[PDB]
């Protein structure tokens, strides 16, 4: 859809997709591992 | 909580820091003014254009700095009464557990140890602490009046002054009397000078009296 | 505790840096470059966001071919 | 006549404008040479008297916004109905409204904070509610989830609605000038058929929905075994045993018997013994005399046939004892600008939310409103609140009509002129008794800590002391208290309990409302409001008299309503704009707002809120110190401040951890604002032109050219996250105090 | 020139360009001048033939069930008031060879393609007989009007040929579609106010006159 | 309603009476046949005020006597 995706690459837009992801990713993480102080992986 | 607290006060050093060394350097001059040498060292401002050139000399990067100054001797004398007003007690445990959370700082520090402060004078009685309970009141007042000059602004208060003027000069009975000095609102850097006082004035009375009451109301 | 995170906190903050840095290299010799600023070309920067995988050694070679630093 | 008056398509809906951002304006739909136009863009975003200079284009965007606003608020009921019926214990709170905290949020369990989950009661894990929602909820006779999901589907599809209607009169069918500026036919059918209708058909819901089903949760029964609305619709044998006036139909109505109708239509003055609200019959009453009231006052403007009255024609010819050859041109100036209606309807507006608290905290009309102390302080802070807000906006909107809206050319008015020429008595007077104000309250309470702090209690504006009682409010309270025996015979009990007698409508271990008291302490405090509310009028109306001429800008209406300055000439004009008073304002409206919510939390836990014992004494919360701490400031920083947080941070633990969390990110964030309020854009462009130094020596310079706020956009940065923090303190100390205690 | 209530506006647009143009327009609904959406003076009169062509399918079809079932002719089962039949089932159902929710998207299927044709020979007259609709498209192309289209399917018979004819019965056609409008209109509130069928009610007041309408808001 | 009470005729009155005022008496497009105005619009209205008078009459005297 033409002026659409200039609209969802305006900078708001981008932010709150990019943000709403990263911030899922997060979420999904800390449900995956959850209560975390260290790193043990190595 | 020493570390976040000596972190607390590295943040207040280096901002204080930055404010004043900024203020400094760019005390001749910088791209938004150039000429700031040529107007000295306080002047109220350059305008409303180049987009706004509010708080640019030196003077105010130094009236500014002087509020992040307050905070940063705050921040280091609330660690130094604390830490020390729980070793006196004898529970640095509480300190211990308690320092590394800022609920610890306002329930077990501020809340905890203005109690008896307070109670200064309650309705029914008063205490010795009675003095520091009303200089703690009145510097939170004269720390609250400084906000009047920091936030409050000139010509909000010149344009009421005018007013009172107008009102001086035609209430009847008080024609008789006449200023000779023609009452104008404080000037800009003025009134920065004087809510900064006011601000002082209330941080060092205020904390005075919760340091000296909390510290004097059990003497650890 | 402290430095295994850091690390992976400097890499992954030096992904961002290297790819909004890398981004704004690559929409700095447009004729309007701020109208990009504000609608990010999301082909041009899902292209720039992987080239800040291997971030570091980009930065290290650009910090000895003198790339990183403007001349002014 | 009043024709309809609208055209077709024109605007073309497509996304060219939404990718072009600013398209709106000249200076904006350019590009970003700097990062102030950003906050230009969103600044003048609803601008649209700035975007478009006629009446036509403007009204058209605000009836579509007017729209979205609607679709907006229909979609927040439709989340507050739907999180009440699957993620709520409202079933467990009919069963036992009384210890069963009402919860309507539950949170995730991912970072711990599930504990914010907290031992709300009835088998249920969630955040106790303050929204009254469920008061609500019974008061309407829901006794199910299905119901609150079905009509949060309603909501939603009337936010749809109000979408697609807003779309529609913008985009493909929108009014002219012509269907706006006619307000004959707006206020005919707003009194007759918004407010007039929806009072009958609420009136008519209570009559056959709310009364039936809350007499019988009343009388004990199971809100699962109780009949459904609809079975009392149908089946005349239910509702007519419920109450037999239903037995004879309507032949009540229209032979006008309706002295046989008195079983569900009552007068009965006061509260519920039994629930603690208002008597749903007295509301059913209420509800439809307004609706006879509305739909006759409807009917008073003419708008296309012969009767009625032109406003207009009463305006031009309301002569009278003062300045009555006035009056002209009024409809004119509202009819032609958004901006003076707009500060009109949110001045009213404004104080009807502040009427609203006021009536809800004393005659409380929900079921079980009183003893949910959360519910009560959380309305009328909020209403409260809110209605400060609107009169300051109320302020900002009078302002923007003086700057912009104001032509003395082709507009006169006789009585805004007058107003204007003696502006500066206005002012001084209003100052004059702002002083006075301050002094003869503030001084007393400075007085009263001085005298109590050089251990003279004798010496005190107190009850115990010098007093200083309210005996005209002492004597309202004991004319009401009288009232209903002598000149409101109808009623069988006072309008409100909190004038007197021997009346303390206790449903459980709670009071809910016993007869406030006026001591010298409610006298002081009153002064403080009457005080605060005279300052915030100063601050306002003073930019409202001022916003276009003065003895220091006579041509600040060429700067326009929202600039910073006129330079440090003349001593200085840094505030001078009508801007920076409704900025200033708004700082008087938290001040005033502030301390009348302080006010009411401590009189209600000190006087009202508490338990009553088997014996019959009752129990404050506080203990009745409102008399004697509320006299000095010490007090408020002791026995108010000091005592009522004790809550807010003995929690950080169960439930209300939440509360103490945004007790202290909220202290942050009013000084956070403090950042902003007495600095200078100077200091932070400097600031930030090191800073981009330090960016062009890394190749990553911005296009966008950083620039510091504006010195308008400091100051709106600064009172909005002053606002935010104090009024967010002020919410996370009420409710975590209340929930904790009451 | 029979005026029922004209008025002083009402007589700008309703001059004689109508079927029943009596000129009553007192609130001003199809006023040429700003129109848009649905309140269009040519729309308007769209609305006003079809709300009185359904009505009159209504109302010779909801006391048919009646004006029959009560003289013989069909089962009493099939006997039901308008009400009775499904369509207030708080108020009756009756069981058909469907449930009443396949029977609503039938009639939502099969009005979609008889209606949605009518709607775009609303927008473009010439449609409607350009696209392969089983060829039975040939007779639904001719509009003229878009109320009165007139073509092998509608109007098999001439019936109206001359515009003296067509003229009486589209007067005719309007007359007593509002007529039957008006009579929906007491069905519905009969059968709110009294809860029985429309010919009950008429063989109430018929019989004995007694208790007409005084049985206000009582079932 | 009941034909003939005290309900009916001084209701009955008062819209008559309201008429009055507005046809011949103080009291005030659709062009009706009446000889001299009196609209279907001005006819409500004396129609609304009249029940109006009426009501407040009926139960001013339900109140007392
Ligand atoms: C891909 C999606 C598609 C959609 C959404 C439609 C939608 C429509 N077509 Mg359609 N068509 C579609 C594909 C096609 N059509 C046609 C050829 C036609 C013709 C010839 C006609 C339609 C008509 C219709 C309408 C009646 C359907 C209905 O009653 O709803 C029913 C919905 C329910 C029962 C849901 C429950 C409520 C509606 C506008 C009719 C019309 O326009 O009037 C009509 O005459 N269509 C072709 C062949 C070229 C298609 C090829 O893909
Ligand atoms: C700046 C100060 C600071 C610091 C250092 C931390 C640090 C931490 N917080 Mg705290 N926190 C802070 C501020 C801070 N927080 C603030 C301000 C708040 C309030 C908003 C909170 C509120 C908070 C809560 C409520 C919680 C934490 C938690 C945590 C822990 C995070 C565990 C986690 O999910 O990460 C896991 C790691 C990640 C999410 C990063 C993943 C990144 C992706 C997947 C890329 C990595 C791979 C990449 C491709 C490279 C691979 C190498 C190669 C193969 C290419 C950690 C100890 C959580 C915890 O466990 O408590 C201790 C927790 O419950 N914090
Ligand atoms: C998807 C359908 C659609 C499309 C394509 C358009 C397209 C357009 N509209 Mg229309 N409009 C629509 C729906 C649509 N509109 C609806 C539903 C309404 C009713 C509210 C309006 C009301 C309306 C008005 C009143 C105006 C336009 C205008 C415009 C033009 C400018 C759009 C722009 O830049 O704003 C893009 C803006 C946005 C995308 C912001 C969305 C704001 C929504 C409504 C509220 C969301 C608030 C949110 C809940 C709260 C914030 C939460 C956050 C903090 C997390 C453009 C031709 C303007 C015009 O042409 O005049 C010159 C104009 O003045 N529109
Ligand atoms: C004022 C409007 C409003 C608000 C503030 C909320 C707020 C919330 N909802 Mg509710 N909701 C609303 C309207 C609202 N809802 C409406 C209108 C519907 C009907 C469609 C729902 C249906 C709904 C469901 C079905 C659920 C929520 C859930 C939630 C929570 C998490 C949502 C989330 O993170 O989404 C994710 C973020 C994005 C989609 C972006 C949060 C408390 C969840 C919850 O409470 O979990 C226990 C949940 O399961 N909501
Ligand atoms: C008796 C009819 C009637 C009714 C009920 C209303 C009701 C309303 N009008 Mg008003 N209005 C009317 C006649 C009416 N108007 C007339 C005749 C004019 C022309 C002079 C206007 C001009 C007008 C303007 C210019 C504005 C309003 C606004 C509003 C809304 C104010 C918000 C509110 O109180 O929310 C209460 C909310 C509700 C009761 C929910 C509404 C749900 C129903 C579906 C809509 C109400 C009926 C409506 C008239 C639509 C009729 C059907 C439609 C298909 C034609 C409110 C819904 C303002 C508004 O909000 O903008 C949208 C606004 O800006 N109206
Ligand atoms: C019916 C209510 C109403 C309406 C229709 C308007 C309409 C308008 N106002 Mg008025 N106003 C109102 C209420 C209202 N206001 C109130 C209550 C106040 C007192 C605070 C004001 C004070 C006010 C001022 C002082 C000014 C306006 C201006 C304007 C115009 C442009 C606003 C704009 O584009 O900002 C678009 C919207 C924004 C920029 C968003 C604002 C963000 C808010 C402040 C933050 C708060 C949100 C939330 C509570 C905090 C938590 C957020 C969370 C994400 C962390 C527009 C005509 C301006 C004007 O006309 O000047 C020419 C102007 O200068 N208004
Ligand atoms: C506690 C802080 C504080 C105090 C005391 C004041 C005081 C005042 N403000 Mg300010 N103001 C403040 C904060 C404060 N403001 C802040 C933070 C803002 C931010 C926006 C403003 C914004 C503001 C505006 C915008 C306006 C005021 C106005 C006023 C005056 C109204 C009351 C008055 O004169 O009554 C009498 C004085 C008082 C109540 C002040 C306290 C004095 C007490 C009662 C005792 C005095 C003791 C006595 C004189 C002995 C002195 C000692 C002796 C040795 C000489 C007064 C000068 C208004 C004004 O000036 O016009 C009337 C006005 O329009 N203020
Ligand atoms: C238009 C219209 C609509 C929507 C209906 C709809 C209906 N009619 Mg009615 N009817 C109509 C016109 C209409 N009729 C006309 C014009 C006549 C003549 C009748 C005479 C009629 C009779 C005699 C009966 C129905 C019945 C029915 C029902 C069953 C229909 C069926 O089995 O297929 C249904 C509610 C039957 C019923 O009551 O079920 C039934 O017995 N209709
Ligand atoms: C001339 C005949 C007549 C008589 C005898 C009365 C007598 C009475 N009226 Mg009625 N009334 C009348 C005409 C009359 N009214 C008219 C013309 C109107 C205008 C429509 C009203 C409107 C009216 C209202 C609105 C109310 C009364 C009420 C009353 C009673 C108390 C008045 C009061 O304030 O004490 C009293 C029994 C009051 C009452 O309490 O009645 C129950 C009351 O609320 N009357
Ligand atoms: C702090 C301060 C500033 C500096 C404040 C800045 C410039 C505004 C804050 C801007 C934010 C931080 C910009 C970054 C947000 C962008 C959208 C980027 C998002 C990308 C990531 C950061 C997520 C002023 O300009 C000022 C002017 C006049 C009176 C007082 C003050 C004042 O107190
Ligand atoms: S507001 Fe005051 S300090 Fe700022 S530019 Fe204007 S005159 Fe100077």
């Amino acid at each position: 859809m033409r002026d659409l995706k200039t609209y969802l690459s305006v900078a708001p837009v981008l932010s709150t997709l990019w943000f709403g992801s990263l911030a899922g990713l997060l979420i999904e993480i800390n449900r995956l591992f959850p209560d975390a102080l260290t790193f043990p992986f190595f | 909580g020493d570390f976040l607290v000596h972190h607390a006060i590295a943040l207040g050093l280096h901002t204080t820091t930055l404010i004043l060394v900024k203020g400094a350097l760019d005390a001749r001059g910088s791209k938004l003014m150039p000429d700031k040498k040529d107007f000295g060292y306080s002047f109220p401002c350059d305008g409303p254009g180049r987009g706004g050139t509010c708080d640019i000399s030196a003077w105010d990067a130094f009236y500014l700095a002087v509020f992040w100054m307050l905070n940063t001797i705050g921040w280091v004398t609330f660690y130094w009464h604390w830490k020390h007003i729980t070793l006196w007690q004898g529970n640095v445990s509480q300190f211990n557990e308690s320092s590394t959370y800022l609920m610890g700082w306002l329930r077990d520090y501020l809340w905890l140890n203005s109690s008896q402060l307070i109670n200064g004078y309650n309705p029914f009685g008063m205490n010795s602490l009675s003095v520091w309970a009303w200089m703690f009141l009145f510097g939170h007042l004269v720390w609250a009046t400084g906000f009047m000059f920091l936030i409050s602004w000139r010509g909000y208060w010149q344009e009421l002054i005018e007013t009172l003027a107008w009102a001086h000069e035609r209430t009847p009975l008080a024609n008789l009397i006449r200023w000779k000095d023609k009452p104008v609102a404080l000037s800009i850097v003025q009134a920065r000078l004087v809510g900064l006082a006011h601000f002082s004035v209330g941080y060092i009375f205020t904390y005075a009296a919760f340091l000296i009451a909390s510290t004097s109301g059990k003497f650890g | 505790e402290f430095i295994t995170p850091g690390i992976l906190f400097l890499y992954i903050a030096g992904w961002i840096g290297w790819v909004g840095r890398s981004y704004l290299i690559a929409i700095s010799g447009e004729k309007k470059p701020a109208m990009k600023e504000i609608i990010i070309d999301v082909p041009l920067a899902s292209r720039i966001i992987f080239r800040g995988f291997i971030w570091p050694v980009a930065a290290y070679r650009e910090f000895l071919n003198g790339d990183l630093i403007a001349k002014d | 006549e009043v024709k309809i008056l609208v055209d077709r398509d024109p605007i073309k809906t497509s996304f060219e404008e939404w990718a072009k951002p600013g398209h709106f304006s000249r200076t904006i739909a350019k590009g970003p040479d700097t990062t102030t136009w950003i906050w230009n863009l969103h600044a003048d975003a609803h601008d649209f008297d700035s975007h478009t200079s006629d009446l036509e284009e403007i009204s058209r965007k605000v009836f579509s916004a007017h729209f979205g606003q609607l679709s907006i608020i229909f979609l927040w009921l439709s989340g507050m109905y739907f999180h009440g019926a699957r993620f709520s214990n409202y079933e467990a709170w009919l069963s036992d409204p009384t210890h069963i905290g009402p919860s309507a949020q539950v949170v995730w369990p991912i970072v711990g904070q599930e504990i914010l989950n907290g031992d709300v009661g009835g088998g249920f894990r969630g955040i106790q509610i303050t929204s009254g929602f469920f008061q609500i909820w019974r008061a309407s006779g829901i006794t199910s989830e299905l119901q609150l999901y079905c009509t949060a589907i309603g909501a939603l599809v009337f936010a749809a609605l109000m979408l697609f209607a807003g779309w529609f009169h913008y985009h493909k069918a929108a009014p002219k000038l012509a269907w706006f500026q006619d307000v004959e036919s707006m206020l005919n059918h707003h009194l007759a058929g918004l407010l007039g209708l929806g009072s009958l058909s609420w009136a008519g819901h209570q009559v056959h929905v709310s009364l039936p089903i809350n007499q019988f949760l009343n009388a004990g029964v199971d809100p699962k075994e109780i009949p459904l609305p609809h079975e009392f619709i149908l089946n005349r044998d239910l509702l007519a045993q419920l109450y037999p006036s239903f037995a004879e139909g309507a032949t009540p109505f229209f032979t006008l018997n309706w002295s046989k109708y008195s079983e569900f239509l009552t007068f009965r003055g006061g509260l519920d013994p039994v629930t603690g609200g208002l008597w749903l019959t007295d509301i059913a009453h209420h509800h439809l005399a307004i609706a006879i009231l509305f739909l006759i006052a409807g009917h008073m403007y003419r708008t296309n046939w012969g009767i009625g009255h032109g406003i207009k024609d009463i305006l031009e010819a309301h002569k009278g004892p003062f300045t009555g050859q006035g009056h002209k041109g009024l409809y004119e100036i509202l009819t032609t600008s958004w901006h003076a209606q707009l500060s009109l309807n949110l001045a009213m507006l404004g104080s009807l939310t502040i009427i609203v608290a006021h009536h809800m905290y004393s005659m409380p009309p929900y079921p079980y409103l009183a003893t949910d102390y959360a519910t009560q302080l959380s309305l009328f802070t909020h209403h409260m609140w809110i209605g400060g807000f609107l009169i300051v906006g109320a302020a900002a909107h009078a302002a923007i009509f003086m700057v912009r809206d104001y032509d003395p050319t082709n507009r006169y008015n006789d009585l805004l002129d007058r107003v204007l020429r003696h502006r500066d008595a206005i002012i001084s007077h209003l100052n004059w008794v702002c002083i006075f104000l301050g002094f003869h309250s503030f001084g007393l309470y400075i007085h009263n800590d001085t005298m109590s702090a050089l251990g003279r209690p004798q010496d005190m504006f107190s009850d115990t002391a010098i007093q200083l009682q309210p005996v005209f409010a002492q004597w309202i309270q004991n004319t009401h208290a009288l009232a209903p025996g002598v000149t409101a015979p109808g009623e069988t009990a006072s309008t409100s309990l909190t004038w007197g007698g021997g009346e303390l409508v206790a449903v459980g271990g709670k009071v809910a409302l016993l007869p406030i008291p006026l001591g010298t302490a409610d006298f002081l405090v009153h002064h403080i409001h009457a005080f605060t509310i005279h300052v915030t009028v100063l601050i306002l109306l003073k930019g409202v008299l001022f916003a276009r001429s003065s003895r220091l800008i006579p041509d600040k209406a060429n700067l326009g309503f929202r600039f910073p300055c006129d330079g440090p000439g003349r001593g200085g004009t840094c505030q001078v704009s009508a801007w920076d008073h409704v900025f200033l304002g708004l700082f008087w409206m938290y001040n005033a707002i502030s301390v009348v919510i302080f006010h009411f939390s401590w009189k209600m836990q000190s006087d009202v809120w508490g338990s009553i014992s088997d014996q019959g004494v009752v129990t404050h919360i506080t203990g009745g110190n409102f008399a004697q701490s509320s006299i000095t400031i010490n007090g408020w920083l002791r026995d108010f401040l000091w005592a009522q947080a004790s809550q807010v941070i003995q929690s950080y633990g169960s439930s209300l951890s939440a509360y103490g969390l945004f007790f202290l990110g909220a202290h942050f964030v009013w000084a956070f604002s403090l950042m902003f309020l007495f600095s200078g854009r100077g200091y932070w462009q400097e600031l930030i032109e090191s800073i981009v130094w330090a960016h062009n020596k890394l190749k990553v310079a911005p296009a966008t050219q950083p620039r510091a706020l504006s010195i308008i956009q400091g100051r709106a940065v600064g009172v909005t996250h002053y606002l935010l923090g104090g009024i967010a303190t002020t919410w996370a100390f009420f409710l975590a105090r209340i929930i904790a205690v009451g | 020139r029979p005026l029922w209530f004209a008025s002083s506006q009402s007589l700008s647009y309703l001059d004689g360009s109508l079927p029943g143009d009596y000129g009553f327009d007192p609130l001003g609904l199809s006023d040429p001048e700003g129109t848009g959406g649905f309140i269009e003076p040519r729309w308007l009169a769209y609305g006003e033939i079809i709300n009185g062509r359904f009505a009159m399918l209504g109302a010779a079809g909801a006391i048919a069930p009646e004006i029959l079932g009560k003289a013989g002719l069909i089962p009493a089962e099939t006997a039901l008031p308008w009400f009775q039949t499904g369509v207030i089932p708080p108020a009756g159902t009756y069981t058909y060879w469907a449930d009443n929710y396949t029977l609503f998207v039938l009639e939502m299927a099969l009005m979609g393609f008889a209606e949605h044709r009518r709607l775009q020979d609303w927008y473009n007259p010439g449609s409607m007989g350009k696209q392969y609709f089983l060829g039975l498209e040939k007779g639904l192309a001719g509009s003229g009007n878009p109320a009165y289209p007139g073509g092998p399917f509608f109007n098999p018979l001439g019936f109206g040929k001359d515009e003296k004819s067509l003229k009486e019965l589209k007067l005719k056609e309007v007359k007593n579609g509002r007529l039957a409008m008006l009579a929906i209109l007491g069905y519905f509130i009969q059968g709110l106010v009294t809860g029985v069928g429309p010919y009950q009610n008429l063989l109430d007041h018929l019989a004995d006159p007694v208790n007409n309408n005084v049985l206000t808001s009582l079932k | 309603d009941f034909i003939g009470s005290s309900t009916n005729l001084i209701m009955v009155t008062s819209t008559t009476l309201m008429l009055f005022a507005g046809r011949f008496g103080l009291a005030p497009g659709l062009q009706t046949g009446d000889p001299a105005g009196f609209t279907l619009a001005d006819t409500l209205a004396c129609g609304t005020v009249g029940h109006i008078i009426g009501v407040g009459v009926v139960l001013g005297l339900k109140n007392i006597g």
